RNA sequence: GUUACAGACUUAAGCAGUGGAGCAUGUUAUUUAAUUCGAUAAUCCACGACUAACCUUACCAUAUUUUGAAUAUUAUAAUAAUUAUAAUUAUUAUAUUACAGGCGUUACAUUGUUGUCUUUAGUUCGUGCUGCAAAGUUUUAGAUUAAGUUCAUAAACGAACAAAACUCCAUAUAUAUAAUUUUAAUUAUAUAUAAUUUUAUAUUAUUUAAUAUAAAGAAAGGAAUUAAGACAAAUCAUAAUGAUCCUUAUAAUAUGGGUAAUAGACGUGCUAUAAUAAAAUGAUAAUAAAAUUAUAUAAAAUAUAUUUAAUUAUAUUUAAUUAA
């Protein structure tokens, strides 16, 4: 009815898209506990949806078995032991397993998915850094003041247009910047 | 609410007396009123054998029977191997019994969980499934036997104040 | 009824947010200068103290906070501003978390042994004594310092005495 | 400006409604530290016309607060009958819901897409050169003890080793080299950070790879493979290792493609 | 044939007819049967966390009565807290009741209260209770206007404010004013009303989806199939609970001065079953797998002169 | 537990204009001056 | 769907376009677009997210989870009212309802539907007077159930009077309705001499009461039992002497009363007809 | 200390037991400095107590605490945080009373909860009608069901708490997801659909209802829920509170002892009294499920008991995982 409904909408409406897997280097891997569903799911599903987006492969809720952890109890307050009733509590689990990624582009969905998380839902993140053999710590400061260009370069403010600002985060990067900073290991 | 079974059956008797009118003879005004009270398929893979999955208590067991000469393979072994009651090898034997169909089904079963005589209750549940689609005519006749029913028999759990499931602790009055 | 006032995403506001263990040397340094403000008791998880409230500036953060044995009920000091606030961000720490260094103790040598008792095999056994001691106390989490204090009085180079002070 | 309530001489000139406002999130900031001001009491005479408030009374009002209203003017009306204009509990718990739910709707439709701008290909470093895979973990919201555990996991035959050494190494491995897949993995949790795990990990690996590469006076040529660990390890678990006999296959009797006519004449492409 | 299978594919819609599921204005979250809504995977911190917040609950239950000079102390009730523990943050939520344009220059008692909960600058209850659970707090009040909304309110407001009513005999108006606070709705013919208004919606959706259509499974554009469908219908029809059906209200204990022996006196009203689930496909659903949504019950257990009471209340919403 | 945690002491401290009253204390009190008036008060406490 | 530019800026705002346009570059046109059965991301009727609704949405100002504003700013100082009002219309209120002397307004309403009887000659003309108004109880076994029992002479002061009696195990006020009830669903027309007192001296017994009331000269008063006497008020009776011997049964009194009024009186025209004689009031001739 | 029918683990079959033996455990009694207190017909007796060495413990012996665990009031003094050498606050110290505290006594003062009648089928409200009325009818003449669930009949017509149903587990099917190395896809888990099963031919009794037969189906259970009332049933020893009593003691801490004493008795169990039943052995390790492992689970392997070794038991030392 003359009413340009764009593709964000649409896709909002229906399923979540996902990217497919060019190559097997599972990169991170995220379970999703809850002691129950409805917010658990929808929680995948967003998931699904900002990592569709910042191109993450990601497969999807692959649902690991729930536990069960029972305990009974005597009734009463005193005595009538024969009368006893049971409790239970089961602990849901979803896998995410985002599949290929630049470890900056991983970062930031999580702390997206951390920042807009839900009410009953724990989370645990099992990261995978495929590294050399060979491995040196000694040309270090050089190493470090690349670190802290890479860190300038990912935290730059490319329009001031009313952007999402943090004032922990500003203190964090002015920090870094700081030659006190740049000292501390020699 | 006010609505009674007598009344019901009256009002069907009235309309279908009405319908059964032969139908060259009906009218118009007679069908306008008694229109107010009107209102997947298995089959061989790739290889031509048919999968079937059968359960009974904890077991399960997915079977593979195919038309090749009557050999069996339960779990990657023979037969007597695995199963060693009788029983349990008459048992999955029924399914081709039943039809004159033991020596012309290759079976290859696969089972896990339970134990050997559930497996074995299993397996045979799977195999008449499986024949079930090589002929749909017979699939009557097996479920007349009882080995397309799924065995529902289901282990009771230990209920709190009891023993086991029905089994409670003695009774005393003095 | 109004219209949606759309605040872009940057990773500027997903910091803080990011993984406290995440494999890249970037995120190591910012994790650990969020440590480092984390204990300085910089603002995060709460409202700024600001040059607007002079009385009720109050914080619980405290040397010994959510623990019992130093005998106090709660104690409300009053808050730095945001300016005159310092950050501890020491070097050890730094160590720790940014680079992976560790101790990993000093094993003791015979020598050392030799200067106090005079027997071979006594100081042998001595030496094994303490080698044994030292992956035990590698292995579990304590402090730095009283840690090696404890290793010292399993070897014998100290006595009981120190522990209990 | 947002700091406008900690000043009150500024507002004389704004809309009334906007003045009690102001003044309502001054009462608010500073709760027990409120301390009256001229210019605010000026401007909320000015605003008296909005809502109908004598001058005194007003000024009384802003001097003592509930007191001063008691002495300018109940019964209870707990239960007053249902007026219909507002939800129970159960209901609002339902229309919170929606709420969320709606709210994470406009977030995947317009803040994701802008979030599409920080996007990057994948930089894949090879197989050949990065065999080894630390992997870390992270409890999120929570301080979890083994966030501190990482885990080494190489292949032995992707270390680039000679024959003799390879066995050399394997056997130092012990436990921790399995022999079915051809992995050795390790973790450590000895240490109090990640990275200092991770460090110890990588230290503890060299060390092995020199003494695999060392030769000197200990080859370990005549010491076979211990795989007790992994037979044991297969014993605990199951093993699906049996399939379908390959001369049993009966390609013949497959179901054959039905001739779907109405199809094929539809299929003009 | 192909049209029938997209339509079997895309079939879905509100659940209540005679392909449908429970959208969120239709049942409650089981989370929400459980008032700390917290994982964590360390079980000792979990532990913790509800042992805080239940510490945090009677410190706000403290806070919620005033004085006023001794000259007025109004009670302000307050429901039983709930806590959302997301990663970021924790949320503390409860329902509170309080009982000419003059007040628009004097903060109220209750007002005040409010307003220390989030707005202090750095004096703010929230920022205190941060340093418990070391993530940001967010306390917020949700006013009733009515005390029989929420269960626990009504209980408390009763047990707490009403004891003059009641200490020696359930006074005669007192127990009229209880027994008609609803109007007797007709549970059965609402119930029955709102189905056929979710077999009218989901018959438009059908018919949308007919229209549209005049191997892939995708139907045309989003305003085609939500032709008739917009905020201003749907959403307030398929909301579930809306009406006090029926509900029971119990004193119990010493509540008479001559007496030696307790007295438990029972008000009933309405009905406690739902129609709704009855004959359609919404089903019920079990509330710590042992109270029907639908139902809540609580009671607070005040003391007297005489010695300990309660006061049950059970309301039932449609 | 968190021995720190707020209590109706601090609700004093923290916002001294909202004149907090504990119900459970106010109710102690008045049980005690009840005892007091028809003479089923504490005895004086024994010092030595 | 892939819009063009301008368009998208006609119907939508300046700061959801270039999420939109994101949007486009990354979701390609062919796209197959799944429908999730197993859960539901979005909401059951469509809906262009760009305007916040007030009651459907989060209050803006208000703090909650998912808030996102800083601890400092949250706009929202007055917890007098309600903050998130109900939407479109104000009222949730169900099909055929409505929002809340006025007791007896009511029985005649409600007499008007069951027997078509004028409602507001009910709420006028007629005035009902208590007669007794008993607490009555049953042995059950759950125990002792009390019961309040009303009986309540209603009439129109014009010879139309009627008695009802009525029950309610709650408050007495629900059993005085019912007893009202009752006596206007029982009007009856009593017969009297010169609209003042009964015709002749009538002696009628009911049950237990045996009944004496003779009639009485204009200007002497009732001069009779409690019971009567409110009757007669009731019923337009301005003169009458009598007594009750045997019970004195106040119910049965008003049970009796009325039935002798009724029945054990003969107006005189009645008499005459009967008889088929003149049945003069020497009185009446005289004009006293 | 009454009629009459109907019901089921009531009885009857049947299978296994108790009652005899020894041991375990609870109880009794008696003993003891103390054997802490309660439960003690069905509805107590491996019950409160899902672990009594110390602790837990409440009991006893000997020691030693006296505003003590709190809240408030009134004063001196000391330290730390914040500000631009002073001050504001927060705390601590020493005291100061009101008190705090009490597993002390009364569930025959209470709360909440529970047991038994009870998953038994009962328990009541509007309007109408009957009776002067308290009341009755509805809520039953029949019959049937597991059933106040239902059809037949009826001055009744509707309506609630129970019943049933929705619920959970388990089952069958479908869809979705899992790059089939966290794999068990023979799976797990969300969302549906499915039955309190349906249809037809006959044979008995009166259009229906039971039996039988047939064809259609995976279609067959368990759990939770145990109403009103009653038993002054159980609990003041989960906890709280009324009244009452103790306040250098009936409150508080330590060291040891007791709760485990033993004539007879009473329950519950365990192990037995041998061949339709016991023991050795069984590594291409015959076949499960459910659940636990950051107050940990402890693999392989070495050493000793033990000349081979395996088994079993310890020690040595921690590989792996905080977990499809
Ligand atoms: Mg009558
Ligand atoms: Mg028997
Ligand atoms: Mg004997
Ligand atoms: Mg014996
Ligand atoms: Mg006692
Ligand atoms: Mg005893
Ligand atoms: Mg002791
Ligand atoms: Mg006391
Ligand atoms: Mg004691
Ligand atoms: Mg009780
Ligand atoms: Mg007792
Ligand atoms: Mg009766
Ligand atoms: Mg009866
Ligand atoms: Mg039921
Ligand atoms: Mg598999
Ligand atoms: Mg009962
Ligand atoms: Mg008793
Ligand atoms: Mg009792
Ligand atoms: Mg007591
Ligand atoms: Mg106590
Ligand atoms: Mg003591
Ligand atoms: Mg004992
Ligand atoms: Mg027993
Ligand atoms: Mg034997
Ligand atoms: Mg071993």
């Amino acid at each position: 009815s003359t009413r340009p409904y764009p593709v964000n909408v649409e896709a909002v409406y229906y399923a979540p898209l996902k990217l497919p897997i060019k190559y097997g280097d599972l990169v991170a891997d995220i379970q999703l506990r809850s002691y129950d569903n409805e917010n658990l799911d929808f929680y995948s599903d967003f998931i699904l949806r900002t990592g569709y987006y910042l191109g993450i492969p990601l497969t999807g809720p692959k649902p690991l078995p729930t536990r069960r952890e029972r305990w009974t109890v005597i009734k009463s307050p005193f005595v009538h032991a024969k009368s006893k009733e049971n409790f239970e509590r089961h602990t849901h689990k979803r896998l995410i397993r985002a599949w290929d990624t630049n470890p900056e582009v991983l970062q930031m969905l999580i702390a997206y998915i951390t920042k807009h998380s839900m009410a009953g839902v724990g989370m645990k993140c099992n990261f995978f850094q495929r590294s050399e053999i060979s491995l040196d710590l000694g040309s270090d400061a050089n190493g470090l003041e690349k670190s802290l260009s890479n860190i300038d370069e990912l935290y730059s403010l490319r329009n001031d247009d009313k952007a999402q600002t943090s004032a922990v985060g500003q203190k964090v990067l002015e920090l870094l910047d700081s030659p006190d900073f740049k000292k501390h290991l020699e | 609410t006010k609505l009674k079974p007598t009344q019901y059956t009256q009002l069907l008797y009235m309309l279908n007396k009405l319908h059964n009118i032969d139908p060259q003879l009906t009218n118009d005004e007679i069908t306008s009123e008694l229109s107010q009270y009107y209102k997947k398929i298995k089959t061989l893979d790739e290889f031509g054998r048919s999968i079937a999955v059968g359960k009974r208590k904890s077991s399960t067991a997915k079977v593979f029977v195919v038309r090749g000469t009557g050999e069996i393979l339960v779990n990657g072994r023979q037969l007597n191997d695995y199963f060693l009651k009788m029983k349990d090898r008459e048992s999955i034997m029924y399914p081709l019994q039943v039809i004159e169909s033991v020596g012309k089904y290759n079976i290859f079963a696969t089972t896990s969980g339970g134990g050997p005589t559930g497996q074995a209750e299993s397996i045979m549940h799977a195999i008449a499934k499986a024949l079930v689609v090589f002929n749909p005519l017979l699939k009557s006749r097996l479920h007349k036997a009882g080995v397309l029913t799924r065995d529902y028999r289901h282990v009771e759990r230990k209920k709190p104040g009891k023993k086991k499931a029905r089994k409670m602790p003695t009774w005393v009055k003095r | 009824s109004s219209e949606y006032v759309l605040e872009e995403p940057t990773p500027l506001s997903l910091l803080e947010y990011t993984p406290q263990v995440f494999p890249t040397k970037e995120s190591r340094l910012v994790n650990f200068t969020l440590d480092s403000l984390k204990k300085s008791n910089y603002p995060i998880y709460r409202s700024p103290n600001l040059g607007i409230l002079k009385v009720h500036d109050f914080t619980l953060n405290t040397p010994n906070f959510g623990k019992y044995t130093p005998g106090s009920s709660l104690i409300f000091a009053k808050e730095p501003q945001l300016q005159n606030l310092l950050i501890e961000e020491d070097p050890e720490d730094f160590h720790r978390q940014v680079t992976g260094e560790y101790q990993l103790l000093k094993p003791y040598v015979k020598k050392d042994f030799e200067k106090l008792t005079k027997s071979k095999d006594t100081v042998s056994k001595l030496v094994q004594n303490s080698q044994v001691v030292r992956l035990s106390l590698q292995s579990v989490v304590m402090g730095s310092e009283e840690k090696k204090l404890v290793y010292d009085v399993c070897s014998g180079m100290k006595p009981i005495s120190e522990l209990q002070q | 400006s947002a700091d406008l309530y900690m000043h009150p001489e500024k507002w004389k000139g704004l809309p009334p409604q906007r003045i009690l406002e102001l003044y309502w999130e001054r009462m608010a900031r500073l709760g027990s530290e409120y301390k009256p001001n001229k210019d605010e009491l000026n401007a909320l005479l000015t605003t008296s016309e909005y809502s109908n408030v004598p001058v005194n009374d007003i000024k009384k009002l802003y001097h003592r607060g509930e007191q001063g209203a008691i002495d300018i003017k109940n019964r209870d009306n707990s239960l007053r009958p249902f007026m219909f204009d507002e939800l129970p509990s159960q209901a609002q718990e339902l229309v919170a819901q929606h709420r969320e739910q709606r709210f994470y709707n406009r977030l995947a439709a317009y803040e994701l897409p802008l979030l599409a701008q920080y996007r990057q290909e994948y930089k894949r470093p090879s197989p050949e050169s990065h065999p080894v895979t630390y992997r870390y973990t992270s409890y999120v919201g929570e301080e979890h003890p083994n966030s501190r555990k990482v885990v080494l996991s190489v292949k032995t035959k992707e270390l680039g080793l000679e024959e003799k050494s390879l066995h050399k190494f394997r056997i130092l491995a012990r436990s921790r080299y399995d022999h079915t897949t051809d992995i050795f993995k390790m973790s450590s949790d000895k240490f109090e950070h990640a990275s200092q795990n991770a460090r110890y990990l990588h230290d503890i690996l060299q060390r092995l790879l020199a003494e695999s590469k060392d030769l000197t006076e200990d080859d370990f040529s005549d010491v076979p493979l211990d795989t007790r660990h992994t037979i044991a390890k297969s014993l605990r678990k199951k093993k699906r290792d049996y399939e379908f006999p390959e001369h049993w296959k009966r390609p013949e009797d497959a179901p054959k493609k039905k001739f779907d006519i109405v199809d094929q004449l539809l299929s003009t492409l | 044939n192909n049209m029938k299978r997209m339509l079997n594919n895309n079939n879905m819609n509100p659940a209540g007819a005679n392909g449908n599921i429970n959208n969120k204005l239709q049942h409650l979250n089981n989370m929400n049967n459980w008032n700390t809504q917290i994982y964590n995977y360390n079980k000792n911190m979990e532990i913790m966390n509800t042992m805080n917040d239940k510490l945090i609950n009677k410190l706000l239950y403290k806070m919620m009565t005033l004085k006023l000079n001794n000259m007025n102390i109004n009670k302000i009730i307050m429901s039983k807290t709930i806590n959302q523990h997301s990663l970021n943050k924790l949320n503390i939520k409860f329902y509170y009741y309080n009982n000419n344009n003059n007040n628009n220059y004097y903060m109220n008692m209750m007002n005040k209260l409010m307003n220390i909960m989030n707005n202090n600058m750095n004096n703010n209850l929230c920022n205190i209770l941060s340093y418990y659970y070391k993530k940001k707090v967010t306390i917020e009040p949700i006013k009733l206007s009515y005390i029989y909304l929420n269960s626990d309110i009504f209980s408390k407001y009763i047990s707490l404010n009403d004891m003059d009513k009641y200490n020696n005999g359930i006074l005669t108006n007192y127990q009229r004013m209880l027994n008609n606070i609803m109007p007797k709705l007709n549970d059965h013919n609402i119930s029955m009303n709102y189905i056929n208004n979710i077999n009218n919606i989901n018959n438009n959706k059908y018919n949308n989806m007919i229209n549209l259509l005049n191997n892939n499974n995708y139907i045309g554009n989003i305003n085609n199939i939500y032709n008739n469908m917009t905020i201003d219908n749907i959403p307030m029809d398929i909301l579930m609970y809306k009406y006090l059906v029926g509900w029971s209200i119990k004193f119990k204990g010493r509540l008479s001065n001559n007496n030696g022996r307790t007295s438990t006196t029972n008000l009933l009203n309405g009905t406690f079953n739902n129609k709704k689930y009855l004959w359609s496909n919404i089903n019920n659903n079990y509330k710590l797998n042992y109270i029907p949504s639908n139902h809540n019950l609580y009671n607070n257990s005040n003391i007297n002169k005489n010695g300990k009471y309660n006061i049950k209340v059970k309301l039932n919403f449609i | 537990g968190n021995p720190d945690i707020l209590k109706f002491r601090h609700l004093k401290t923290l916002y001294p204009d909202i004149e907090f009253v504990d119900l459970e204390e106010q109710y102690r009190l008045s049980m005690v001056e009840a005892k007091k008036r028809r003479g089923k008060g504490a005895p004086k406490k024994m010092k030595k | 769907q892939h819009y063009d530019e301008s368009l998208l800026s006609r119907y939508y705002p300046e700061s959801l376009l270039k999420s939109i346009k994101l949007a486009q570059q990354t979701i390609p046109e062919d796209t197959k677009f799944r429908v999730s059965r197993n859960v539901e991301f979005a909401p059951p009727y469509l809906d262009d997210f760009t305007k916040i609704h007030p009651f459907w949405d989060y209050k803006p100002g208000m703090p909650h989870l998912h808030a996102q504003e800083e601890n400092n700013n949250f706009s929202i100082f007055r917890w007098d009212q309600v903050q998130q009002p109900l939407p479109g219309e104000g009222n949730i209120l169900p099909p055929g309802v409505s929002l809340p002397k006025s007791k007896s307004a009511d029985v005649a309403a409600g007499l008007h539907k069951q027997t078509g009887v004028d409602p507001d000659y009910i709420t006028r003309k007629l005035t009902m007077k208590p007669l007794v108004m008993k607490r009555v109880s049953n042995q059950t076994g759950k125990g002792k159930i009390a019961s309040f029992y009303a009986l309540v002479v209603v009439g129109d002061k014009n010879g139309m009077v009627g008695l009802g009696e009525g029950k309610s195990r709650e408050e007495m006020s629900k059993a005085i309705f019912k007893a009202h009830w009752d006596a206007v669903r029982n009007l009856k027309e009593i017969p009297r001499y010169e609209n003042r007192t009964i015709y002749g001296d009538i002696d009628f017994r009911y049950h237990g009461v045996k009944l004496h009331l003779r009639s009485a000269k204009p200007g002497f008063g009732l001069r009779v039992n409690h019971v009567i006497f409110e009757i007669c008020e009731c019923a337009g009776i301005k003169d009458l002497s009598g007594k009750v011997y045997k019970s004195r049964n106040d119910m049965n009194i008003a049970k009796g009363t009325i039935e002798a009024f009724t029945k054990a009186q003969k107006t005189l025209d009645e008499v005459a007809l009967g008889r088929g004689k003149k049945l003069v009031d020497v009185r009446k001739v005289y004009y006293s």
